[PDB]
DNA sequence: CTGGAGAATCCCGGTGCCGAGGCCGCTCAATTGGTCGTAGACAGCTCTAGCACCGCTTAAACGCACGTACGCGCTGTCCCCCGCGTTTTAACCGCCAAGGGGATTACTCCCTAGTCTCCAGGCACGTGTCAGATATATACATCCTG
DNA sequence: AGGATGTATATATCTGACACGTGCCTGGAGACTAGGGAGTAATCCCCTTGGCGGTTAAAACGCGGGGGACAGCGCGTACGTGCGTTTAAGCGGTGCTAGAGCTGTCTACGACCAATTGAGCGGCCTCGGCACCGGGATTCTCCAG
């Protein structure tokens, strides 16, 4: 398996705008996109670390939807519609 | 005589026996009272009925016969008390309430 | 009938022991001691030999089990850093402790982190312990140590490591 | 060979839905969200009841503990109506016993 | 400025003799001399007033103040430019323009103390996982460096991987590895490279805060010694505090636990005599008292203790009855020495290093005198030993 | 001349569009690649259920949308209609994330 | 002619004074009266431990100090050094309160 | 006993200023004092309701420090130093 | 007669303090705060281990559960060092029996 | 004679007391032998970590004794402990000195 | 302020297919019934601590006056972001194939629960002796004109 | 630079809150037995990963311009500072008794176990919701007038 690199740029500029539109933002500065990518990366690192911790505890090689749901729940971000 | 479900005795739809077993096996207390599962089932059923009634109203507004996550989200967020109850909850495929700040509108 | 052996790896820290067992650890526990038996494997033409290696982690100096560290051992490797010669200080003490607790068990002195090289000449001439330059991070003579121990333990002067 | 039986609150949520909205349905994803919601409410109330029992050095989770957990967790009129429904259910259950 | 003085500042000029293993140049006779079973003369351009043996290197201090050094320079223990091949096996002047009065060789480091009271410290420190640096974490001083202290230092004693600096006021400053409690101020939770705070905790000098054992005031020490992995600090009142490794009862403790804070050792607690000297290897301790009698305690294997053959592990100081009155005692890794008050020197312990001056590799369980052409008509002034060699300071007799 | 909407008309139209839809707004494959890249830092050769990545994306988009709502309030509180990085920083600092 | 400090000087002096101390900043008896008044709407003839009111005061002071930290951050964000009610409302709205 | 009234005014303007200074505030608007009192009233209503509920469940008539600690902990405002 | 005994981590906290700071003391309020801190840590780790056992359908809270809870709860270096200390303690305990 | 489990584990914290608390707290049906030892080790490590910084703060303040103010300073000046105790209020702890640079005089 | 032009959105009336709702068989989880032990209810007592009240002292709060420095509105500038056309890119879809690994079942044994003894570790009291709180004089840093 | 004010620093000087020692008792250690939880091994199949080609919607880029951010300036008043006056907090003390805490006795309520059966799950099938294409009707925006 090849090592992935430079995927945070896959969160394209228009994708961040659409998230801003759903957030009710009318005008966006050009420096917002890099900040948003950094924030998203921090959030995903925090969630995925806990998900992988749960997975490793279960001795699984596969991160299941329940691992992600538990990881979100223990961060005060309960998620409905995926189990639990 | 045919066995009577504890739900029917309590006048509920939710499973009193299953909730009792979950309480007993959930590592909550050494012992579980007889009336605890009945009360818990009644509360869960009441909350589900509230959410489902608001979701059905939302579905009717959107001219849909069927409840989808969007209607659950609208019902939960348009109700102050349910919104407070589920403040830390994200509903998959729920979207957001239409809300544009007045300062952003034209003119 | 797999041939298996218990090898005790004694040396000063930062000499490459952890990176020396792992480079043969293809991929258990000494409950008495508290150190993980690392199962190295070397096929040899005579038949497989599995050096169950437990690193004392220096507990032979700072520990309390006394003879417990060596008593189960059937062979030993004394490792030191030939780029930090200070790590030859304890070799005679380890040698005496091994020959005492375990009696006549084969022991090998391995010079790690070797890569001027005038430093390593001195120990090659000492006649008490066999000296091998193992280098590491260069895979230069990383089967030479264990080959000598297997030759002595199995008693065959012509064992190879197919 | 059938798959192992996996339990859910789906049929009961459906019965409640048919009670409140006789002609309305529900999608599978909405049903999953509702099942998660019911499980979350169960977990919250049970955890608060367990804490109440432990704080008062009680080995039992009675309907008193559940009522107090409901009052602590649900806000405003939701708590009042939940307590009313629970008291009604327990009274009816004890009457038929 | 004041001039520091201590009872350990040797000032009698004498000749340096060495015996044992010289694989990495610790004997001082060059490349042609690797092993010397009997003491052999070492040529220093100026008369030496102290000759200290480290783990694998030797530091000789002259009469005029110039520190000479020789031995393994892998981690900079010699504190001088050893680029030229073979300069490690012959004493060369350490380029420290200050006038030195005392030196102490650890294992991969050396401390020189100046007349003013400033410690010059070169080499590095090693823990059980590699090198941890000298004053900056993970960096080693190849040349003399001044240890920043607010107080002058009257004595420096080095174990294997720690340095105990005794200030003029009596405090005790420690730095180096603290995994086995030798520093006396780093708990076990933090002994593994200072934990989160990092190696700045193990390598910046700080006092050994020994509770309020003096009531409002802390205990003030008058002498401090170092075995391989443990420290003995004799208080003003005579009490002996020992922090370090005690798995073989080499601290005099009743158990085998490592003492991570200084512990008043009840084994030595006495009033009819006083303890005036200490020295240890890894697992044994030899100490002398004001009466001139030498005791041993700790591991008993290979005759470390000097107690007659068949002696078992001792957790209390045992008399080495075979010795006459002794003026100084020294310990190697597995050996021990006693210098008689009339100049003779006795040895005991492991002999496979040829450290005993007997000419044989056998272990001497009872103390025996050292002889040789380089000791006849001479008086031994001091003896020090390391892992594999013994450095003797001798004087011509009238 | 070609017909043009004034700056902000299309922005409001888009706001109305995306506050009425529920579709995921980040392209699916790039987000999966990002998740797999972040994961390999914690354990090599991890596998993800198709729903595991979907849950992560729902949570991520919800978190970002909620963050942009607080960012918008920060911008308006400064009498601006444009969101700037300092707005995100304020929203996160008040939320307790910084 | 009489000595006066320029505006904002004694304010900074106080900021230093009250960020060094740990004493409670609200007066004890008024806070106890407030606690009892609020409690009488939930149950009648209640008794309060001394440490119950002290715990409530500690929690309230910590909450208000944190809220004022957030309010001060919001006010500066608007290029102001003065905190206004709109600043508290922003802090509470972003925190998820109200 | 007597019924209390209009005690939120006991949270005086100087007292709110001191809380503001400890919070790093240099200049305070005149309308903050009435806004702060409302926030404090809401917070204490939320906290005391749960404490009184815990007391009622215990069948006690005295609100204890542990009741307050549990009420605070139930709101993500853990409080050390009172026997938690 | 003496009052009923009330347990606390006061003496153990004091021994730890003496280990880390032989000369420093501690007051009563600081002792209460440290006791509450220790209790909070215990409760957090125990609850997370309980969830880990329930998720994996296990009836036991072992050292694996406590270790995973520690990794889930403590941030970064605290988690690493605490895991190391716990493993060392368990290894020392097992070797003596 | 009887040997303490804490002594065997090399710990100051009570392994037996923690074992009883785990067995009685409705945390799980069974509790393993190493669980109390691991948990006691972690609790002791965290207590020592907080106490080392608290004592350092006391020494910086020239105080022989640790008070809640020192604990607050130790916790809030340490990033990891601050994150661990983000939602905790230390009674009589106070706040860290912090004045926004904009509020300071122009100079 | 009005009346067209566009562009976008909102209503259709028409198809199709796929998920929701129902049905059927099975099995295991809930219901009955009975037994037993202890947890919680209730009564009674103790005495802790919370409520209440008064008097005296005084630091804190309230109210005021004067001046300023900050909030906030208006004007300009310019540059940066929004909208629109064009081009490039890669996401998405559908399909196929190969294994890794999740989920399950059987068996064994070793670890933990439950008991009974015994005793010593940890708690509650009680006492002493410093670390910290206190008051005072002083030196030093800072701020405000100048 | 110098004056005025506030704060930090160095003695004092008690005060009572740590820190320790003693006695007791109850809970933790040790020894032992019983059973079932889970660790291992083996099996099955599902669902995850990888690849591959086509379509086309979305992303990226460049343009032109207008409107929004930010700087500057003016000015009005609201806040800070500081003084003098008023009042309520805090402390010390006393007393009453309400209720928290504890103990003892009892019983009824839940746990546990064994037998029975129907409630709910899995799997299968069907067709009515809703999604998706075309085709107009309003809505709304923009600007020439």
């Amino acid at each position: 398996r090849k090592v992935l690199r430079d995927n945070i740029q896959g969160i394209t500029k228009p994708a961040i705008r659409r998230l801003a539109r759903r957030g009710g933002v009318k005008r966006i500065s050009g420096l917002i996109y890099e900040e948003t990518r950094g924030v998203l990366k921090v959030f995903l690192e925090n969630v995925i670390r806990d998900a992988v911790t749960y997975t490793e505890h279960a001795k699984r090689k596969t991160v299941t939807a329940m691992d992600v749901v538990y990881a979100l729940k223990r961060q005060g971000r309960t998620l409905y519609g995926f189990g639990g | 005589g045919k066995a009577k479900s504890r739900s029917n005795r309590a006048g509920l739809q939710f499973p009193v026996g299953r909730i009792h077993r979950l309480l007993r096996k959930g590592n909550y207390a050494e012992r579980v009272g007889a009336g605890a599962p009945v009360y818990l089932a009644a509360v869960m059923e009441y909350l589900a009925a509230e959410v489902l009634e608001l979701a059905g109203n939302a579905a009717r507004d959107n001219k849909k016969t069927r409840i989808i996550p969007r209607h659950l989200q609208l019902a939960i967020r348009n109700d102050e008390e349910l919104n407070k109850l589920l403040s830390g909850v994200t509903i998959a495929q729920g979207g957001v309430l239409p809300n544009i700040q007045a300062v952003l509108l034209p003119k | 009938p797999q041939v298996q052996f218990k090898l005790v790896l004694v040396g000063d820290g930062g000499t490459g022991k952890t990176t020396f067992v792992k480079r043969h650890l293809t991929g258990k526990y000494v409950a008495t001691l508290g150190v993980e038996v690392h199962p190295l494997v070397f096929h040899t033409n005579r038949g497989p030999i599995k050096f169950n290696v437990w690193d004392t982690a220096g507990q032979e100096k700072f520990g309390g089990l006394r003879d417990g560290y060596y008593i189960q051992a059937q062979c030993a490797i004394i490792m030191f850093d030939v780029t930090s010669r200070v790590t030859y200080k304890n070799v005679p003490n380890w040698h005496r402790d091994l020959v005492r607790v375990c009696e006549n068990i084969p022991i090998v002195l391995c010079g790690n982190k070797v890569d001027v090289k005038a430093k390593s000449i001195v120990f090659h001439r000492k006649k008490n312990l066999q000296y091998y330059d193992i280098s590491a991070k260069s895979n230069y003579n990383f089967e030479k140590p264990f080959l000598w121990l297997a030759r002595k333990l199995i008693g065959d002067p012509n064992l190879e490591f197919v | 060979k059938k798959r192992k039986r996996k339990e859910s609150y789906a049929i009961y949520i459906y019965k409640v839905l048919k009670q409140v909205h006789p002609d309305t349905g529900i999608s599978s994803k909405a049903m999953s969200i509702m099942n998660s919601f019911v499980n979350d409410i169960f977990e919250r109330i049970a955890a608060e009841a367990s804490r109440l029992a432990h704080y008062n050095k009680r080995s039992t989770i009675t309907s008193r503990e559940i009522q107090t957990a409901v009052r602590l967790l649900l806000p405003g009129e939701l708590a009042k109506h939940a307590v009313s429904e629970g008291t009604k259910a327990v009274t009816k259950y004890t009457s038929s016993k | 400025k004041v001039k520091v003085s201590h009872r350990s500042h040797s000032t009698e000029p004498g000749l340096v003799l060495t015996l044992g293993q010289g694989d990495v140049g610790q004997l001082g006779l060059g490349e042609n001399v690797m092993e010397r079973k009997k003491p052999a003369l070492v040529s220093i351009p100026e008369d030496v007033v102290q000759a200290e043996a480290g783990g694998m290197h030797t530091v000789c201090l002259s009469k005029s103040g110039q520190v000479y050094s020789f031995g393994c320079n892998d981690e900079g223990a010699l504190g001088r430019d050893t680029s030229v091949e073979g300069s490690e096996m012959v004493p060369g002047k350490v380029e420290l323009q200050e006038k030195v009065v005392q030196v102490s060789a650890g294992d991969s480091h050396t401390a020189a103390l100046t007349d003013d009271g400033r410690v010059f410290l070169w080499g590095s420190f090693r823990d059980n996982n590699g090198v941890i640096g000298l004053l900056e974490p993970m960096k080693k001083s190849m040349v003399p460096v001044q240890v920043q202290l607010d107080v002058p230092v009257v004595k420096v004693a080095s174990g294997n991987d720690h340095l105990v600096m005794l200030t003029a006021d009596g405090d005790l400053y420690t730095l180096g590895c603290g995994e086995q409690g030798q520093l006396g101020r780093v708990p076990e939770l933090f002994a593994n490279r200072g934990g989160r705070q990092g190696l700045e905790r193990l390598l910046v000098p700080k006092c050994v805060m020994l509770k309020s054992r003096g009531s409002r005031g802390h205990v003030r020490f008058q002498d401090a010694f170092c075995g391989a992995y443990f420290t003995f600090a004799i208080s003003h009142e005579g009490h002996v505090y020992g922090f370090g490794l005690s798995n073989y009862h080499q601290l005099g403790t009743p158990g085998t636990e490592s003492c991570f804070i200084p512990q008043n050792l009840t084994s030595f607690k006495n009033s009819t005599k006083s303890w005036v000297g200490f020295s240890g290897g890894q697992h044994h301790t030899v100490c002398m008292d004001s009466e001139g009698k030498a005791y041993s305690l700790g591991r008993a294997e290979y005759g470390r203790l000097g107690l007659g053959e068949g002696a078992e592990e001792k957790s209390i100081p045992t008399l080495i009855s075979r010795l006459p009155a002794v003026s100084s005692v020294a310990c190697g890794a597995s050996v021990g020495y006693a210098v008689t008050k009339d100049g003779r020197v006795f040895a005991w312990g492991m002999g496979t290093n040829y450290q005993l001056g007997t000419g044989q590799d056998e272990d001497a369980w009872s103390p025996v005198e050292m002889m040789g052409k380089q000791l006849e008509n001479r008086v031994v002034l001091s003896v020090s030993s390391g892992g594999q060699h013994t450095v003797l300071l001798v004087k011509d007799k009238e | 001349k070609p017909h043009r909407y004034r700056p902000g008309t299309v922005a409001l139209r888009e706001i109305r569009r995306y506050q009425k839809s529920t579709e995921l707004l980040i392209r699916k494959l790039p987000f999966q690649r990002l998740v797999r890249e972040i994961a390999q830092d914690f354990k090599t050769d991890l596998r993800f259920q198709s729903s595991a990545v979907m849950a992560l994306q729902e949570a991520s988009e919800a978190y970002l949308v909620g963050l942009f709502e607080d960012t918008n309030l920060s911008a308006i509180h400064a009498k601006r209609v444009t969101i700037m990085p300092k707005d995100i920083q304020l929203a996160r600092r008040i939320r307790g994330e910084r």
